[PDB]
DNA sequence: GCATGGCGCCCGAACAGGGACTG
DNA sequence: CAGTCCCTGTTCGGGCGCCAT
């Protein structure tokens, strides 16, 4: 019964019932973990066992983070998260850092545990219920539910938020430079301090919180040759956004001005002052394609002049912190993945270009979850929200595997589609 | 216990050179290799890391080279300085292992070995015992070697011997070579001989005496 | 600004322990990248690795020898000590203390280093050394230059200054590494001269021997019989 | 007798009452039949008789097992069911033999009385109210409550599910080593122990539910091979699917197919390659029930070859832990593809076929994707491990697909195996336009309102072509000029669109689709041997479009 | 006036969403 | 653009096979 703290009542959207998604299949490796990490948090009661009575559920897999060689049960909150909502966003909304995303150094801190001490909202229990998968259907399966406030649950950091923003009141007061967010299970510290200074910093918060009952993950440096390790810290700065070209060729068959025009006529959209008519001229009857087009000075004149257009932020653009998120993601080619970030069709709000892994191990899943990942993690610390995804993979295939090389606390919402080869606008070269 | 080797041993080149010595793992070390630099003093500077980046405040004259088990360094043109020991080491997997070296050294125009024997100094033969100096001087290159005769027949026992570095002006290399008898054998033989074979003379240099 | 210093007891008795500190300064045993790496160098060898201690404390061993090596730290001193057990006669090398860092995802390099201990395991006990002169004869003395030698037998320990005519001879003088004679050491220089000086003008052996609190010369008197 | 297990509390579907369904009327010969099943029933504890102020009743009428001729009650809960709240059930999937490691000593339980032994919560037994009807009009009939697990009823499965699931609970912990596969309540123990230390706790277990009020009867198997399990027979070193007998009916029926084609389903887990895809069609279309049909010689083909199979006997291994996992995709006739999972030689340990074709325009890569890709889940299923493969297409093949794909891809560790058909795409886009051939560009279009519309083009070498066609639209028409093109030209060609639509089609190097007119304007591809198309957006003055535009736009509008 | 729950398969329908044309 | 249509993907329902009560 671990708080006497008063439980806080929340109530999923109007007209709208609890979870009730099935469990996908878990391999061993997995179960047996989800077991262990399910049978512990039984005992000191986090977690109580439930049979068929309760009609809700919500799928649960769990991934051994690399991070720290630990096993970490994640629970698939994505359809109550969204069901309930007045609670995270309307009601108690946890303010965004306007300068996290300005910070040379930001490290992110899972400080999930912080939850397992605050009761959950009696009623509301019925809907945190999983079930767990055994292996060759051997048994049934053993459903449980939260008592407390859930792992990857919108509500979670929204009702701690009172406890944590005094946790830490004091290290704020006394780093008055750091800058510490949090969105669900993490905490985003970043500073303007050396490297060597920053990591002790944060080594030194994982201590106030230790002092307050908060333990957080133990990630693992290893002195053998892929210093992975050195990559944990987020640095807002290689953050660039990044525009479109057109390309140069010396002489410029009939072809090569057509798919120049597409382009150009595509950005169109985006940035409206992009004239196409007194460069398309040289084309005007129906030609071969191998032919050698000349550049007039009449074209030329835009050809260097749409291009200039093409070097320099939109058109009025703006974010509403009030709207959903969205990121497309286009395998370019050879482990090189781009997207875009917007809310309004054609009025992104970044474009960029995950560059690759290069432990890639030339897995185009595995490097799109992880541009996925990568893209989220963005989009968290500049506005403070997780955007919805247009996937470029067939869903059944990405459902398939995207848990194997996932490594993150939450899961962002992603659709799938097939749109080819639009333009090459969105730029490769 | 990832072996690495640096097959050229000793190397001797000429200012305004340009040398490159080989370092080959035991495995694909991804070019986690790294280079040092010992100079005869003693000291250890590094060089370069992660196969061929440059440590701040080296000479550009230094490249790195190499991968998966073959590696490199190649220094532009000789200079006074680049002439010393050169370490490669491999922190893929620890143990951490170095190579075994490269001497880089000065070649100088062949000279012969100014061999030179001496007596049991009254003094050591006062005090019971015997021993039979035998220097070489300023000889090039370094490998040469001796041969101790009494009275014609070879000795084993009582051998000793010393080189010395290239010495940094002449470029020659010297060597003191000792012979230990107890006086009552240096007094049951009346001669002596010290030979030096080197690259220069089809004879051996000889140089000899009687008690 | 980064520095390192070898301590030590230069030399140890057969199977006994040793402990070698190394002194830095320039940064801490904290900063995060950051580990003290000891190199080992016999006489005249290559570079042997030892142990890393880490500011984690994820010290590695030379697998060869962790059974005697043991490696520390006291992070506010801003020392890293290696102790060494039982050591023997092989255990006798420069030891070398490094600052390592773990730069970035693919750098880690030993970047600095000390200038090292000479440590030397022997049960040999503290003894002078018995200078010899060494003069030509039996095919003595003609007209170009003539090569004159000194002999320094059973000395203990290293190491010793040898010099000529007190420093006023110093051209042609060649002094050789010792050599250990029955765990005691032997060596000798050759200085040379042009017949013309020798014997006219007398020519001296300088030997100094620090250890011992002795200093001894020795006048090369050309040859008799 | 009855459990001392707690019950579980089930409501009503929110804002509902329960079910207040009349009782028909029944023969006395019917009557008193009942009367004295539920007279049993009553002594025995299952149900109870209840009061007056109790409104709710379900029917029930009995019938006659014509061979004992004997009677059994058999109660309508069809309305409770439609107000009983609904349940998560927990049975997640059923357990399959080749998820089995052989074990020294192993038996088979079973329990009796399974549903009449769990209580039903006290507080919802009032809804499971029914009469049992007096001979003539007389006092009402006799009133009963259900006590038990009601046969018949939503919850009764998944709650005696649960109530077996912690019924266990203890004794496995206390005999980690020993594998309980429980199905309902169809108990398979097996262990690594001697014969007797085994018995000694298949009696402890027993005890233990006798306990708790599971009665074990003795219609378990000991040291009984072949054991009766789930559906099969276990050997201790394989298994057999307990003999399957086809309707082989001399004029089939619609519905008598679903007894055959199912059937057939039922052996593609053993018998390799049962190839279904043909007689599976008939049934296509919107068939009556009992509407005869008759059996095409393409399905006669399908039957014939099936039917060979299930002559000749197999059997199935058992998993081995180490001996990692193989699959093994075979090419078959269009749409079908067959595997067999095993870990040495030529043992399966399980086999089976997929066949679903995913999407209008498809080609061959991807259809193996998703085999490779539907095999791996129902292999996590079964070893909770993902297999090794050994598929018919060339590491050059694949390598190409993927790296020339928009869409991301990969599939498992695979190497080749050789044994043909072989996949490998047909076709193949060019990356460059070619010379030596003429610049077709093409374009279609048609009106809504009329059906009709026309579709051609125009090429560098003034060339023109426009047929003019009756029900399709845009994207019918703008498909359909891509293929003259593909016919009024050589074998390198240049086309250009303005459709992402048919671009996009086709650049997917679609190898087989629903549609002819993209069949054969795949046709063209195969046969052609150099094409490359490029694109442009029409309506923006492009030059070579707007030629054909107005050349096909005779009906923009009206 | 004939059961319930589970999984699979095969078919067809209603459904959802993106893109394209039209007055 | 608002109102509609085409096309493609996905979900769901219905019948069968199998398992069990
Ligand atoms: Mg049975
Ligand atoms: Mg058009």
């Amino acid at each position: 019964p671990i708080s006497p703290i008063e439980t806080v009542p929340v109530k999923l959207k109007p007209g709208m019932d609890g979870p009730k998604v099935k469990q996908w299949p878990l391999t061993e490796e997995k179960i047996k973990a989800l077991v262990e990490i399910c049978t512990e948090m039984e005992k000191e009661g986090k977690i109580s066992k439930i049979g068929p009575e309760n009609p809700y559920n919500t799928p649960v897999f769990a991934i051994k983070k690399k991070d720290s060689t630990k096993w970490r049960k994640l629970v698939d909150f994505r359809e109550l998260n969204k069901r309930t909502q007045d609670f995270w966003e309307v009601q108690l909304g946890i303010p965004h850092p306007a300068g996290l995303k300005k910070k040379k150094s930001v490290t992110v801190l899972d400080v999930g545990d912080a939850y397992f001490s605050v009761p959950l909202d009696e009623d509301f229990r019925k809907y945190t219920a999983f079930t767990i998968p055994s292996i060759n259907n051997e048994t049934p399966g053993i459903r449980y539910q939260y008592n407390v406030l859930p792992q990857g649950w919108k509500g979670s950091p929204a009702i701690f938020q009172s406890s944590m923003t005094k946790i830490l009141e004091p290290f704020k007061k006394q780093n008055p430079d750091i800058v510490i967010y949090q969105y669900m299970d993490d905490l985003y510290v970043g500073s303007d301090l050396e490297i060597g200074q920053h990591r002790t910093k944060i080594e030194e918060l994982r201590q106030h919180l230790l002092r307050w009952g908060l333990t957080t993950p133990d990630k693992k440096h290893q002195k053998e040759p892929p210093f992975l390790w050195m990559g944990y810290e987020l640095h807002p700065d290689k953050w660039t956004v990044q525009p479109i070209v057109l390309p140069e060729k010396d002489s410029w068959t009939v072809n090569d001005i057509q798919k120049l025009v597409g382009k150009l006529n595509w950005a169109s959209q985006i940035y409206p002052g992009i004239k196409v008519r007194q460069l398309s001229k040289l084309l005007r009857g129906t030609k071969a394609l191998t032919e050698v087009i000349p550049l007039t000075e009449e074209a030329e004149l835009e050809l260097a002049e749409n291009r200039e257009i093409l070097k320099e932020p939109v058109h009025g653009v703006y974010y509403d912190p009030s709207k959903d998120l969205i990121a497309e993601i286009q395998k370019q080619g050879q482990g090189q993945w781009t997207y875009q970030i917007y809310q309004e069709p054609f009025k992104n709000l970044k474009t960029g270009k995950y560059a690759r892994m290069r432990g890639a191990h030339t897995n185009d899943v595995k490097q799109l979850t992880e541009a996925v990942q990568k893209i989220t993690t963005e989009s968290i610390v500049i506005w403070g929200k997780t955007p919805k995804f247009k996937l470029p993979i067939q869903k059944e295939t990405w459902e398939t595997w995207w848990t194997e090389y996932w490594q993150a606390t939450w899961i962002p919402e992603w659709e799938f589609v097939n749109t080819p080869p639009l333009v090459k606008l969105w730029y490769q070269l | 216990d990832i072996q690495m080797t640096q097959t050229t041993s000793s190397l001797s080149a000429s200012l305004g050179d340009r040398v490159t010595i080989s370092c080959s793992a035991s495995q694909d070390i991804s070019s986690y290799l790294n280079w040092y630099q010992q100079k005869p003093e003693g000291t250890v500077k590094l060089l370069i890391y992660y196969t061929s980046s440059l440590h701040s405040g080296v000479p550009s004259r230094f490249s790195g080279s190499g991968s998966g088990t073959d590696y490199s360094l190649t220094i532009s043109n000789l200079e006074p300085e680049d002439i010393a020991t050169y370490y490669c080491q491999q922190y893929s997997k620890f143990p951490w292992t170095f190579g075994g070296g490269t001497k880089l050294e000065i070649k100088r125009a062949d000279a012969a070995p100014t061999v030179s024997i001496f007596p049991p100094s009254s003094e050591q033969l006062t005090s019971g015992g015997a021993s039979v100096v035998c220097f070489l001087n300023n000889f090039y290159p370094k490998d040469i070697n001796v041969k101790w005769k009494i009275d014609g027949s070879e000795r084993q026992n009582g051998v000793l011997n010393s080189w010395t570095d290239q010495d940094s002006k002449d470029s020659t290399y010297s060597m003191s070579s000792t012979l230990t008898l107890t006086k009552d054998e240096y007094e049951r033989h009346n001669s002596y001989t010290c030979e030096a074979t080197h690259k220069t003379s089809t004879s051996p240099i000889v140089k000899s005496f009687n008690r | 600004q980064i520095t390192l210093k070898e301590s030590g007891p230069g030399i140890v008795q057969p199977s006994q322990p040793f402990r070698l500190t190394c002194t830095f300064s320039g940064f801490s045993l904290s900063t995060s990248g950051i580990g003290v790496t000891w190199i080992r160098q016999p006489s005249g060898k290559g570079l042997e690795w030892l142990a890393t201690i880490w500011w984690d404390d994820d010290n590695r061993y030379n697998p060869s020898l962790k059974s005697r090596l043991t490696v520390s730290k006291d992070t506010s001193n801003n020392q890293a000590f290696l102790n060494m057990m039982t050591v023997e006669t092989a255990d006798t090398a420069i030891y070398y203390c490094a600052q390592s860092a773990i730069t970035s995802v693919t750098d880690s390099a030993m970047d600095h280093w000390g200038q090292g201990t000479s440590v030397t395991v022997s049960s040999a006990k503290t003894t002078p050394p018995s200078v010899y002169p060494l003069a030509p004869g039996s095919a003595a003395q003609t007209n170009s230059m003539v090569t004159l030698g000194c002999l320094v037998k059973g000395y203990f320990p290293e190491p010793v200054t040898v010099t000529w005519n007190s420093g006023s001879l110093s051209s042609g003088v060649h002094t050789f590494p010792a050599v250990l004679q029955s765990d005691l050491y032997t060596l000798s220089s050759s200085v040379t001269v042009p017949s013309s000086t020798w014997p006219s003008e007398t020519v001296t052996c300088n030997v100094a021997h620090p250890a011992s609190s002795t200093k001894v010369d020795k006048k090369i008197v050309p040859a008799d019989c | 007798p009855i459990s001392p297990i707690e019950t579980v509390p089930v409501k009503l579907k929110p804002g509902m009452d329960g079910p207040k369904v009349k009782q028909w009327p029944l023969t006395e010969e019917k009557i008193k039949a009942l009367v004295e099943i539920c007279t049993e029933m009553e002594k025995e504890g299952k149900i109870s008789k209840i009061g007056p102020e109790n409104p709710y009743n379900t029917p029930v009428f009995a019938i006659k097992k014509k061979d004992s001729t004997k009677w059994r009650k058999l109660v309508d809960f069809r309305e409770l069911n439609k107000r009983t709240q609904d349940f998560w059930e927990v049975q997640l999937g059923i357990p399959h033999p080749a998820g089995l490691k052989k074990k020294k000593s192993v038996t088979v339980l079973d329990v009796g009385d399974a549903y009449f032994s769990v209580p039903l919560d006290e507080d919802f037994r009032k809804y499971t109210a029914f009469t049992i009807p007096s001979i003539n009009n007389e006092t009402p009939g006799i009133r009963y409550q259900y006590n038990v697990l009601p046969q018949g009823w939503k919850g009764s499965p998944a709650i005696f599910q649960s109530s077996m699931t912690k019924i266990l609970e203890p004794f496995k912990k206390q005999n980690p080593d020993i594998v309980i596969y429980q199905y309902m309540d169809d108990l398979y123990v097996g262990s690594d122990l001697e014969i007797g230390q085994h018995r000694t706790k298949i009696e402890e277990l027993r005890q233990h539910l006798l306990r708790w009020g599971l009665t074990t009867p003795d219609k378990k198997h000991q040291k009984e091979p072949p054991f009766l399990w789930m559906g099969y027979e276990l050997h201790p070193d394989k298994w057999t699917v307990q003999p399957i007998v086809l309707p082989e009916k001399d004029s089939w029926t619609v519905n008598d197919i679903c007894k055959l084609v199912g059937k057939l389903n039922w052996a593609s887990q053993i018998y390799p390659g049962i190839k279904v895809r043909q007689l599976s069609k008939l049934l296509r279309g919107t068939k009556a029930l009992t509407e005869v049909i008759p059996l095409t010689e393409e399905a006669e083909l399908e039957l014939a070859e099936n039917r060979e199979i299930l002559k000749e006997p197999v059997h199935g291994v058992y998993y081995d832990p180490s001996k990692d996992l193989i699959a093994e995709i075979q090419k078959q006739g269009q749409g079908q593809w067959t595997y067999q999972i095993y870990q040495e030689p030529f043992k399966n340990l399980k086999t089976g076929k997929y066949a679903r074709m995913r999407g209008a325009h498809t080609n061959d890569v991807k259809q193996l994707t998703e085999a490779v890709q539907k095999i791996t889940t129902e292999s996590i299923v079964i070893w909770g491990k993902t297999p090794k493969f050994k598929l018919p297409i060339q590491k050059e093949t694949w390598e190409t697909w993927w790296t020339e794909y928009w869409q991301a891809t990969w599939i498992p560790e695979w190497e080749f195996v050789n044994t043909p058909p072989l996949v490998k795409l047909w076709y193949q886009l060019e990356k460059e336009p070619i010379v030596g051939a003429e610049t077709f560009y093409v374009d279609g279009a048609a009106n809504r309102e009329t059906k009709l519309g026309k579709a051609g083009y125009v090429t560098n070498k003034g060339r023109q072509k426009v047929v003019p066609l009756t029900n399709t639209t845009n994207q019918k028409t703008e498909l359909q000029a891509i293929y003259l093109a593909l016919q009024d030209s050589g074998l390198e060609v240049n086309i250009v669109t303005d459709s992402q639509y048919a671009l996009g089609i086709i650049q997917a190097q679609p190898d087989k689709s629903e549609s002819e007119l993209v069949n054969q304007i795949i046709e063209q591809l195969i046969k052609k041997e150099k094409v490359y198309l490029a694109w442009v957006p029409a309506h923006k003055g492009i030059g070579g479009n707007e030629q054909v535009d107005k050349l096909v736009s005779a009906g923009i509008r009206k």
